């Protein structure tokens, strides 16, 4: 990617969002007992 | 202000008064930065004891 | 003088600060959250970490 | 996030190559660096701006 922008006379951050599916899947098989999918695609952790 | 000089003087009653620059202070929007997020180091916790 | 790409004399390691290991252009080694700084490898920290 | 260098005007950004499945597209703007405490830790020594 490549990005042309306007001069800034200071240090600025171009800051870029990559859209994607950040999803959880939460089971509770039993009493005081939380098991979590997590799945984020593209970009997985 | 008149002089850069210490003391009353006939000089000091000629200086200017302006009124400060108004400045609110208060806690965010949502209350957002009270609490730590998408931070490795102090992650939340949520877990059965079981 | 000493050559220590050759011979071994080496005598700068105390000016790491840290090492940031990344796979993928996303995947963070170890990850997992070992590491008390899990996003990387901190060699020292000043006062502020004591 | 990506600096951007006072005065600088061409910035160039590379993802190594990598799984795009799903991808539904990207978002962006420019923030300042004052303006963005640093988050890789729990506190900032170089925040200087409320």
């Amino acid at each position: 990617m490549t990005f042309e922008v306007d001069p800034m006379d200071e240090p600025t951050l171009l800051y870029v969002l990559f859209e994607v599916f950040d999803v959880v899947r939460v089971h509770r098989p039993h009493r005081g007992v939380i098991e979590t999918v997590y799945l984020r695609t593209p970009f997985s952790a | 202000m008149p002089t850069i000089k210490e003391g009353n003087s006939r000089e000091l009653m000629g200086q200017q008064s302006m009124p400060n620059r108004p400045n609110y202070i208060a806690f965010r929007d949502n209350f957002i930065g009270l609490m730590y997020y998408n931070s490795t180091g102090n992650m939340g916790v949520l877990a059965g004891q079981a | 003088g000493s050559i220590p790409y050759l011979d071994g004399t080496f005598y700068l390691n105390h000016t790491f600060k840290k090492v940031a290991i990344t796979f993928d252009s996303s995947v963070s080694w170890p990850g997992n959250d070992r590491l008390l700084t899990p996003n990387e490898f901190e060699i020292k920290r000043s006062v502020d970490g004591e | 996030l990506y600096p951007i260098p006072a005065n600088a005007t061409n910035v160039p950004i590379s993802i190594p190559s990598r799984n795009w499945a799903a991808f539904r597209g990207w978002a962006f703007t420019r923030l300042k660096t004052k303006e963005t405490p640093s988050l890789g830790s729990g506190y900032d020594p170089y925040y200087t701006y409320s």
